[PDB]
């Protein structure tokens, strides 16, 4: 209804993780999915905040 | 004779005097309202002038009658022939 004004987050990583032990596999997991889009984005030639 | 002569180019400042007071504030207030149209929505400038003009139709209707029996006053004077 408002076309005179587009945010910025209209137009063109937070990691969570636990505190304690006994982790079946849950973090690791986790890490090893986002290895894959961090080294993408170096592919691209990307700079990366975390 | 110098009297109706006289009281006729007052008739003709209040016809045409009023008339440009109305149109001149008339317009000031569609127009701002048009300006403030247009910057909102940039792309339907084309419609909103069109509709802007309709209304000014309306506007300056009674406006333009008096300036034609002003200008009818002012030459071949309808009122000294009457007496």
């Amino acid at each position: 209804a408002n076309p005179e004004y587009r945010h910025p987050f209209m137009v063109e990583y937070i990691v969570v993780s636990s505190d304690r032990g006994l982790c079946g596999g849950l973090n690791i997991n986790l890490f090893k999915s986002l290895v894959k889009d961090m080294s993408g984005y170096r592919e691209q030639g990307a700079e990366i905040d975390l | 004779m110098e009297t109706v002569v006289g009281l006729t180019a007052i008739a003709v400042a209040l016809l045409i005097g009023l008339g440009a007071l109305g149109t001149a504030i008339g317009f000031g207030l569609l127009g701002g309202k048009f300006l403030e149209g247009a910057a909102r929505q940039p792309e339907m400038v084309p419609m909103l002038q069109v509709k802007m003009f309709i209304v000014a139709g309306l506007l300056d209707a009674v406006t333009m009658i008096g300036v034609g029996i002003a200008l009818f006053f002012t030459f071949a004077n309808p009122f000294v022939g009457q007496i």
